[PDB]
RNA sequence: CCCGUCGCCGCGCUCUCCCCCCUC
RNA sequence: CCCCGCGGACGCUACGCCGCGACGAGUAGGAGGGCCGCUGCGGUGAGCCUUGAAGCCUAGGGCGCGGGCCCGGGUGGAGC
């Protein structure tokens, strides 16, 4: 499955496929880690944080 | 009437009594939810006869008859109609039951829904 | 992929709902309507759903076609069944069992069938 | 009462991986139905091996 | 016409010195004096009938005042003649010196 | 193909009926065959004590190879070295029986245990109803019920041992395999005894409970079993 | 086929035959008797006739459901015993034998002393203190409510009807068929009415039972009078 | 396919024919 | 080569479900689990709510070994 790449349509701005077409990039085919993820989310949402005391 | 459940077993609870803290009785500032004794020379807590006894593991209900009403079902809290027909293919073990704080005419829809899909409701006459 | 999925919406999903030491799960095409691997309407190449007619009467079998997975809009097929209870019971498992699409939700599919009939038929007094 | 001790009854070890990663719980799983209906011992020893940690998973070069 | 049950007095509690069974009581049956004696009533049914406040329901009658715990004598207690027995409920302590009635209904004579 | 695997699999089955009313037969047949021995060995008995008095003479029967233990203290203030020897019986509860093979290092090891054990020599009577009434297996570290003669086969069929006549004859006569079916079979969990006790801190000889009595200890097990 | 045979093995003590495997092989003379070697229609076709409506149809007896449970109940492991109440075996009490007096202890007929007749096939006994004696018709009674005296008559050789039986004597009731909503009463017919088929089988037992209670005497008395526990008198160490 | 009266174990009868005793 | 029957319960949140055996004292102390509880943030519940939120009161109905929780009635008046 990793190795297959379909085309996906490109749609018009009236929702109909136009006949253009793009192979599907490589990265949506990488893992998937929701361990990862929430890591990464966890340790980023902190970076906008204001500090208080 | 009333719907009946899948099975009635026979309920045995081990305890129907709650289990009062110590000295709960003594004092308006200790309430009676439970705590458990850890002085240095508690009696409820070294367990003498005649004194208040401490839930442990062995009163525990039978897993059959776990959280089990006494008309049979299991309760499940719904607030609207949407979460009332998660209950459509468990009709005869689970039970719905209205939140407190749905409306009065929401709560009249709830009720005629449960009513169609034939799930119980253990507050059908409730806001009215 | 299904397990792949599964171990991604297991405990995170929106429609996973925890409460009384119970646990159910609302998508659209789950039968029984409990969160497990084999129930879960979403995550499967090939699942089936009853569900009421638009109207008062009848069921929709739903199911989900081979070819178009990662196209929501094209990738169920509904059809309405508006016959009565044996005849409409015994579609369903023409459905599932001669096609042996999916074989293991047939008694699902029928009991879930069977209650929205009996549901569908007028309250008593 | 009986006459024993009870400091060694639990037996430490991992019976699962400390880790969350889907991939790998995966792997588990197939390595848990392989040692269980199949007689080898390799697939108890690769299971027992995705148990561990990553400082009992030490990398190998390729010396 | 006649009274039709053997007269018994509970006795008490099965216990030891500071702890009490409540849940099986001793009857003291009139005219049993010998652990010899108790094999006829081995079984035989024992009420403790009572009066209340309130009226409830009399099988094959009006309803009155009277109510009625069962039990049945399950073995012999002690050397003297004192039986055990088991209550659907435990007997209340309000009745201890007072009458129990052993009925003769599950007779094996 | 229907009907060929239909025979295939009604021939096994026969075989298996086959191989199952052989091993019936077996054990029927050694257990008929342990009866004849049981009462050859007691009627040699009185036959040598008979010939020996009427000559005049005295007979002095064989110290006795087997001894039933009975743990009959508690488990509380216990020194090291009979707790050792306790565990080692596996007495490990009060009212805890066992079967001892009686040598000198085993009779050492009870002088050792004596205040704590009632001991003596059972007769088949007794390792009859021990085993079936009470007797339970030690069978993949679990205490299973010998319900079944497959039980007993699984794990000492290697012994030669298949039911449960084997098994008793193994325990009554000591035999070469009496270890084996002995550490097989639990510990037997005894009642209290039904009657009571005379003294249990004392010795069975001024009055007591402990130590050796010689075949009083049959009496002792009709009571607790 | 052949005619069935008798056990050929009789039974000396319950799960024992008196003979053996061997014994028991020859006198079945199973020497001779070896052996080597060698349905309900589902669907009825019926002509369902019209022009053009095709010849028959294979009508399926047996139709599927129309309607599923959401959930049912997994079905009991077999247990081996257990046996149904009319096949349960019935004991009776040695004490109690035909012509026995017997002492009611419940129900309304409490303490009178009536005449037992025979055991019926659930057990229950059927018993006729005479009705002119104590008014006991003929009843049932149940042998662990009775005490078996020891005083007897000799009533072999009367005949109890065959029809006298528990389907005769079970009680009759018919209430709320066509009545669903209690308002108007329905406490009519609860007058039990006595029929005169029970009026004349009561008649046909007592014109032969009470010619031999006559026979002894002051036994007429005995059964007139009911059983009472005076104050000083015990039942362990009554005789009855 | 109307609800596995099922496994292990112990038995009985028939697919052989005569008889004997009560009962229709 | 199943077919007068076209048919045949449940299951398997695999972090799930099932079976069997033994076991259960505990201060100081350690560990695990907590669908125990509080406040706030990111998501999510096409969540709840003036046809009545929070809070409080309650000889009301219950659930859980328990921490606690849900529901009824009242009061309250804007949020949970
Ligand atoms: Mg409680
Ligand atoms: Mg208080
Ligand atoms: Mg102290
Ligand atoms: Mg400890
Ligand atoms: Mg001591
Ligand atoms: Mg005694
Ligand atoms: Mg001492
Ligand atoms: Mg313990
Ligand atoms: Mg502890």
């Amino acid at each position: 499955m990793a190795c297959a790449r379909p085309l996906i349509s490109v749609y018009s701005e009236k929702g109909e496929s136009s006949g253009k077409n793009v192979t599907l990039p490589a990265v949506f085919k990488a893992p998937i880690r929701p361990d990862i993820v929430n890591f990464v989310h966890t340790n980023l949402r902190k970076n906008n944080r204001q500090p208080y005391a | 009437a009333a719907l009946r459940p899948l099975v009635k077993p026979k309920i045995v609870k081990k305890r129907t009594k709650k289990f009062i803290r110590h000295q709960s009785d003594r004092y308006v500032k200790i309430k009676r939810n439970w705590r458990k004794p850890r002085g240095i020379d508690n009696r409820v807590r070294r367990r003498f006869k005649g004194q208040i006894l401490m839930p442990n593991i062995g009163y525990g209900s039978n897993k059959k008859t776990k959280h089990m009403l006494p008309s049979g079902f299991r309760k499940f809290l719904v607030h609207n109609v949407k979460e009332l027909e998660v209950l459509l293919m468990c009709n005869k073990s689970y039970c719905a039951e209205i939140a407190h704080n749905v409306s009065s005419k929401n709560r009249k829809a709830i009720v005629e829904r449960a009513a169609q899909l034939a799930i119980r409701v253990t507050n059908p006459n409730a806001r009215l | 992929s299904a397990h792949l999925q599964w171990m991604v919406v297991r405990n995170c999903s929106s429609f996973l709902i925890k409460r009384n030491k119970q646990t159910y799960s609302t998508e659209p095409n789950n039968l029984k309507a409990r969160n497990s691997f084999r129930y879960n309407g979403l995550i499967h190449r090939k699942t089936v759903g009853v569900e009421p007619a638009a109207d008062g009467k009848g069921v929709v079998v739903v199911i989900k076609r081979r070819s178009g997975q990662r196209k929501p809009a094209t990738s169920y097929v509904r059809t309405t069944i508006n016959k009565n209870a044996r005849a409409t019971l015994s579609s369903i498992r023409h459905m599932i069992r001669k096609n042996k699409y999916r074989p293991d939700l047939r008694m699902a599919a029928i009991r879930r069938a069977s209650a929205i009939l009996r549901s569908q038929k007028p309250v008593m007094v | 009462g009986v006459d024993i001790r009870h400091n060694k009854d639990r037996k430490v070890r991992r019976k699962e991986p400390k880790s969350q990663d889907i991939y790998l719980r995966l792997l588990v799983k197939l390595y848990r139905f392989l040692a269980r209906r199949t007689n080898s011992t390799f697939n108890q020893v690769v299971l027992k091996r995705l148990f561990m940690s990553r400082t009992n998973r030490p990398p190998l070069s390729l010396s | 016409s006649g009274r039709l049950w053997s007269k018994a007095i509970f006795a008490g509690y099965k216990r030891g010195l500071r702890n009490q069974r409540e849940h099986t009581a001793l009857l003291k049956i009139e005219g049993v004096y010998a652990r010899d004696e108790t094999e006829f009533y081995l079984g035989k049914r024992c009420a403790y009938v009572y009066k209340a406040k309130n009226n409830t329901v009399t099988p094959g009658g009006k309803p009155n005042k009277t109510r009625v715990i069962w039990g049945k004598v399950t073995r012999a207690h002690g050397n003297s003649g004192m039986v055990r027995a088991k209550f659907r409920s435990n007997l209340p302590a309000k009745a201890i010196g007072h009458r129990i009635r052993v009925m003769l209904y599950p007779s094996r004579i | 193909n229907f009907a060929e695997l239909k025979i295939k699999r009604l021939r096994k089955k026969f075989a298996q009926k086959m191989l199952r009313k052989a091993r019936r037969k077996l054990i029927y047949e050694k257990a008929k065959h342990y009866h004849k021995e049981y009462r050859q060995m007691y009627r040699t008995e009185i036959r040598m004590a008979r010939m020996a008095r009427k000559a005049g003479n005295f007979y002095v029967p064989a110290e006795p190879k087997l001894a039933f233990v009975i743990r009959i203290r508690g488990i509380n203030g216990v020194s090291p070295k009979v707790r050792k020897v306790l565990q080692l019986l596996r007495l490990r509860q009060i009212f805890n029986g066992t079967f001892v093979k009686l040598n000198k290092a085993s009779i050492n090891m009870l002088r050792i245990v004596e205040p704590y054990i009632a001991w003596g020599y059972p007769n088949l009577k007794s390792v009859n109803e021990l085993i079936y009434k009470r007797g339970y297996g030690k069978i993949n570290k679990k205490r299973i019920a010998l319900t079944d003669n497959a039980l007993i086969a699984r794990s000492l069929g290697k012994y030669g041992i298949i039911c449960m006549e084997d098994l008793i004859h193994e325990i009554y006569t000591v035999g070469k395999r009496f270890k084996e079916a002995n550490n097989f079979l639990w510990p037997f969990k005894l009642s209290s005894p039904r009657g009571g006790m005379k003294k249990k801190t004392t010795h069975f000889v001024e009055g007591g409970d402990a130590g050796n009595r010689e075949d009083q200890i049959n009496r002792l097990i009709r009571r607790m079993n | 086929k052949g005619k069935p045979h008798c056990s050929r093995n009789p039974v000396l003590v319950r799960g024992i035959g008196r003979y053996s495997r061997s014994a028991m092989y020859s006198r079945k003379a199973m020497y001779k008797r070896k052996y080597s070697a060698a349905k309900v229609l589902a669907t009825v076709t019926k002509p369902v006739g019209g022009d053009k409506n095709g010849g028959t149809r294979v009508v399926k007896l047996r139709k599927m459901p129309r309607y599923y449970p959401t959930e049912d109940v997994p079905r009991k492991l077999l247990s081996h015993g257990k046996k149904p109440f009319s096949q349960h075996v019935r004991k009776l009490r040695a004490s109690i034998t035909p012509g026995t007096i017997l002492i009611i202890l419940t129900g309304r007929h409490r303490g009178k002393r009536v005449v037992f007749l025979k055991q019926l096939a659930s057990g229950l006994l059927l018993v006729t203190g005479p009705l002119v004696l104590n008014r006991v018709p003929l009843r049932r009674t149940h042998q662990k409510f009775v005490i078996a005296t020891s005083t007897k008559i000799d009533i072999s050789n009367v005949k109890i009807p065959k029809h006298l039986t528990d389907a005769y004597f079970k009680k009759k009731k018919l209430r709320k068929p066509r009545h669903q909503e209690g308002e108007i009463f329905d406490t009519e017919k609860e007058k039990y009415e006595i029929t005169e088929q029970r009026k004349i089988d009561q008649k046909a037992v007592d014109s032969q039972i009470l010619p031999k209670i006559k026979a002894i005497p002051q036994l007429q008395g005995y059964l007139r009078s009911v059983f009472a526990l005076t104050n000083g008198i015990y039942p362990h160490k009554l005789v009855f």
